């Protein structure tokens, strides 16, 4: 979301603090396959930022 | 409150700046300026390089 | 009338040049 | 415990405990006002220049 | 003012009402130096046409409204749109504003000569601190609006 | 935590618009804060005190 | 909810413009071979 | 709004201290009761010089001239020329710049014109060999005072060029808790528009006092004659006790009047240098003000300096009180563990001052 992306950019420029990603609402997924794929995509995108 | 007074002053300033922003630029800020476009003998008063 | 305005412009220019000088 | 005088009243009235109150010390240069020269670039994700 | 090397970020909108969908972080940069004054200058070009041509020499009009303006700008470097360079030689007594100029090569009547010049610019002393905590809503602070 | 130390008598005599005296409690961080009063600090979204 | 757009998601940044043929090598080689036959017809 | 001060006392220190701090100050009641009240001519010129080497500073002096308002700007320095009134020598105006020069946007290159020596103010050799060496310990690597022309009183005519190439973020944190072992005694004896015989006679007089010592005595003879020798006859000596171990220097200086015996002045100055060494622990009394000020404006750290009880005099107290008034910093003194001597450790916590004027 914007607030997530917006906040990271502010942190990057103003001095990066420790950042820990916490994913929620994963129970809403109905397939295990799509859950794993979604986790993979978010993790890699999160890795690019931090 | 003092904050309200400061807010009023900023309202006055923002109105003035908005009027400046919408207003057409001065002659020196058109880029190409002709003798007719600008006031007569303006360049004498102004400092240019 | 016009000559007076020209005179006034000349005075203003002279004053500005003096201010530079 | 830090005590401040002449605080705006709206701060006391329009006080929301959710919003943090951050106090930060200032070095002498932070007090002075003047022209700041900076190297700036439009953010890559911002749509407009 | 601040110590040099201090990073900062910029935003055009902070109120929730105008958030829209786009990214709100507008600019990023590093303060390089702190001073009390600055000499930003803008390019200013004066435009005229020739009306009488003798090989290199030519007479130009509409640059200046009076010979007084010519006097300040004698020796000024000028050029055509074609790129032919020249000089403001001397103000003609009659008519006012007309002056003689010499150029490296002969110019055509259709061409347009221009004088390059620089006009000083000033920084606007506008300071509007954000005071969201003092407001009831605390999330609709609004300052000077964009030109658009 | 947040607390207003202004005397209620002053609030009624002059009115709510009067500026206030406020005390702030919390943990200090970073470089040590000088003990002597008069230090300049900035409270985000409020101003410099 | 202000979902992320494509630029944010893929984060492709600035890249040179690339012809569609690069997407599939087979098509690119097909076109190159046909062009070679046409050029041979001149030789 | 304004930190207030009374009288002309410590004017240069207060203005310089304000400039470093950036805190505006007010100085009032300057010579109110004197027949000629208000600000003196030379001490006007110092305000002009301060204005030249900075930008954005606002200086107001009252209609009656007994009150001054100073709102400091940034230190920018540059290249300039200053004409020093005859009432004071160049050392009067150079000395405050030693505080300010290393913390400028641009290198200080100031050409001073006027009298170059006096009985009451720092001489050229005092600055060259006595004061800048203290700065070099604090991190001012490159600094020089070039003597283009000497000018003796009352007609002066001298010319000196101050160049401070080194620009630093702040002074280093000092750690000097020992008595420097001073290894050799050097100095410069100079004279203008007179016979060389005087200078030689002075070196004799100083040598007589200093012959009993256990170290070197090598006093330079710098006889000035001709166009560059100034307009008036004059002669003086500066003797410097040097510690090559940590590059500490102790100096005494004086100049002679017409009709004074050159040998006696040499004897006195050599005797005075001997007084200073006894009264000192790590730095001389004439050097202590620079050291204390530099330590106050260091990184947010404590620097330790050993000071003899004899140095804790009237001047030291008023200096410290002025520092607290401007910077709120407190100088702490503790006894040394030794019993042979009675010296004290001065511990001063820095304020974290930094050079923000310099471009990066
Ligand atoms: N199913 C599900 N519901 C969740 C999950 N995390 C939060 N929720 C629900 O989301 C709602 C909001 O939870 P909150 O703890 O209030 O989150 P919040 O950040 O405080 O929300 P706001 O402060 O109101 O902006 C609650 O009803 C939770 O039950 C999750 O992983 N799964």
């Amino acid at each position: 979301e914007m607030e997530t992306m917006e906040f990271l950019n502010i942190a990057q420029h103003h001095g990066m603090p420790r950042v820990l990603g916490v994913a929620t609402h994963l129970d809403l997924f109905k397939s295990q396959s799509t859950l794993r794929a979604s986790k993979k995509r978010l993790k890699h995108r999160f890795w690019t930022e931090v | 409150s003092s904050f309200e007074k400061q807010q009023i002053e900023i309202r006055k300033q923002i109105e003035q700046l908005e009027n400046e922003a919408v207003a057409e630029k001065k002659w020196s800020l058109k880029g190409e300026v002709k003798a007719k476009d600008r006031p007569e003998d303006a360049l004498l008063t102004e400092e240019l390089e | 009338t016009l000559a007076n305005n020209v005179e006034s412009k000349l005075r203003d220019d002279l004053e500005r040049l003096k201010k530079i000088r | 415990r830090i005590v401040f005088e002449k605080v705006p009243m709206e701060f006391v009235k329009n006080f929301n405990p959710k919003f943090p109150i951050v106090m930060g010390g200032l070095l002498p240069t932070e007090i002075k006002f003047g022209i700041v020269k900076a190297r700036l670039r439009r953010h890559r994700w911002h749509k407009k220049i | 003012l601040c110590s040099p090397n201090t990073p900062f970020c910029g935003v055009q909108i902070v109120a929730n009402s105008d958030t829209g969908n786009g990214f709100r972080i507008a600019a990023t940069g590093i303060v390089e130096e702190i001073d009390v004054n600055i000499e930003i200058v803008k390019k200013l070009k004066l435009v005229g046409f020739p009306y009488k041509i003798f090989k290199n020499t030519a007479f130009i009009k509409d640059m200046f409204s009076s010979a007084m303006e010519v006097a300040r700008f004698e020796g000024a470097q000028i050029k055509t749109v074609s790129g032919i360079r020249g000089e403001i030689k001397r103000a003609l007594s009659k008519p006012e504003g007309h002056y003689r100029a010499a150029f490296e090569d002969k110019i055509l009547m259709s061409d347009i000569v221009i004088l390059r010049s620089w006009y000083p610019v000033r920084v606007k002393k506008f300071y509007n601190p954000v005071t969201s905590l003092l407001l009831k809503e605390k999330t609709e602070w609004k300052g000077l609006r964009l030109t658009g | 935590r947040f607390t207003d130390l202004t005397h209620p008598e002053l609030i009624e005599t002059q009115g709510l618009q009067i500026d206030r005296k406020v005390a702030i409690y919390g943990y200090l961080h970073g470089t040590p804060l000088p003990s002597a009063p008069g230090t300049r600090v900035h409270i985000a979204g409020v101003g410099d005190f | 909810k202000r979902a992320i757009n494509y630029q944010i998601l893929k984060n492709k940044g600035l890249t040179p413009k690339r012809n569609k043929d690069n997407r599939n090598s087979r098509v690119k080689k097909r076109k190159k071979y046909q062009k070679a036959q046409k050029k041979l017809k001149s030789v | 709004k304004y930190t207030t001060f009374q009288g002309s006392q410590n004017f240069r220190l207060r203005i310089v201290l304000a400039t470093l701090s950036g805190k505006p100050i007010k100085i009032e009641k300057i010579r109110s009761g004197d027949l000629n009240p208000g600000l003196k001519d030379y001490e006007v010129s110092f305000l002009r010089l301060i204005e030249s080497v900075t930008n954005g500073s606002v200086i107001e002096i009252s209609y009656t001239g007994t009150t001054v308002i100073y709102r400091p700007g940034i230190i920018v320095g540059g290249a300039s020329t200053h004409i020093c009134p005859s009432s004071k020598p160049v050392g009067y105006f150079v000395e405050p710049m030693l505080y300010l020069a290393p913390f400028s946007k641009k290198k200080f290159s100031i050409l001073f014109k006027g009298i170059t020596a006096s009985h009451n103010d720092a001489g050229i050799e005092a600055i060259k060999w006595g004061l800048m060496p203290v700065m070099e310990k604090f991190g001012v690597r490159e600094c020089a005072l070039h003597t283009l022309k000497r000018g003796s009183p009352p007609l002066g005519g001298g010319e000196v060029h101050l160049v401070v190439d080194s620009l630093i973020a702040q002074p280093i944190t000092m750690h000097e808790i020992d008595r420097p072992i001073i290894s050799s005694i050097t100095g410069v004896a100079y004279s203008t528009r007179v016979s060389p015989s005087l200078v030689n006679r002075m070196i004799d007089g100083a040598k007589k006092v200093l012959k009993n010592l256990q170290c070197e005595v090598n006093i330079t003879a710098d006889v000035w004659r001709g166009e560059n020798s100034g307009k008036s006859p004059g002669w003086g000596i500066t003797l410097v006790a040097q510690s090559k171990q940590k590059g500490w220097s102790y100096f005494a200086e004086d100049i002679g009047d017409a009709g004074s015996i050159p040998e006696e002045l040499g004897e006195k100055v050599a005797c005075q240098l001997l007084e200073e060494i006894s009264k000192s622990a790590a730095v001389g009394r004439n050097q202590l003000p620079l050291a204390i000020v530099y330590m106050v404006i260091g990184k947010e750290d404590i620097g330790r300096l050993r000071i003899n009880k004899e140095q804790i005099d009237e001047r030291f107290i008023i200096l410290l009180r002025d520092i607290k008034k401007i910077f709120n910093t407190e100088v702490f003194l503790k006894p040394v563990d030794e019993a042979d001597n009675e010296d004290m450790i001065a511990t001063i916590k820095g304020i974290g001052f930094t050079n923000t004027s310099k471009k990066i």
